[PDB]
């Protein structure tokens, strides 16, 4: 593979953290 | 920009999230993925994550929505780096990445993994440090 898979997992993690509550 | 090889790669990445191969990613599928990477979003957080990438508002993410998201701070990247750097030593190894990919339901040859590492690696030591990880994202 390459960066696309790596980036996809990384971007979804980012989402988690950018979207948390209290 | 964006090659047919990259669209291909994002299409298989989408399949890591779309567990049942029905062509959409649900909140339930996202939750499964997130817990496999050591996180614990609530039901309402997962819906938030979906609703941000859900362009048509239908409640699920399809590949065009996923691809769009992928077309495109300190703490989120550090937090993500720590997901992969399982032993905390500051370097992502091929075996750590292997382990992450296997948790996502993906059995990869030792060669595929090494290419992922190789593509992220900048100094040529065979591992991915934090600065290399930051660059991969940006
Ligand atoms: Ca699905
Ligand atoms: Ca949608
Ligand atoms: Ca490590
Ligand atoms: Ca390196």
């Amino acid at each position: 593979k390459k960066k696309a898979t790596f980036r996809a997992i990384t971007s979804t993690l980012a989402s988690s953290f950018k979207r948390r509550r209290s | 920009q964006l090659t047919e090889e990259q669209i291909a790669e994002f299409k298989e990445a989408f399949s890591l999230f779309d567990k049942d191969g029905d062509g959409t990613i649900t909140t339930k599928e996202l939750g499964t993925v997130m817990r496999s990477l050591g996180q614990n979003p609530t039901e309402a957080e997962l819906q938030d994550m979906i609703n941000e990438v859900d362009a048509d508002g239908n409640g699920t993410i399809d590949f065009p929505e996923f691809l769009t998201m992928m077309a495109r701070s300190e703490e989120e990247i550090r937090e993500a780096f720590r997901v992969f750097d399982k032993d905390g030593n500051g370097y992502i190894s091929a075996a750590e990445l292997r382990h992450v990919m296997t948790n996502l339901g993906e059995k990869l040859t030792d060669e595929e993994v090494d290419e992922m590492i190789r593509e992220a690696d900048i100094d040529g030591d065979g591992q991915v440090n934090y600065e290399e990880f930051v660059q991969m994202m940006t």
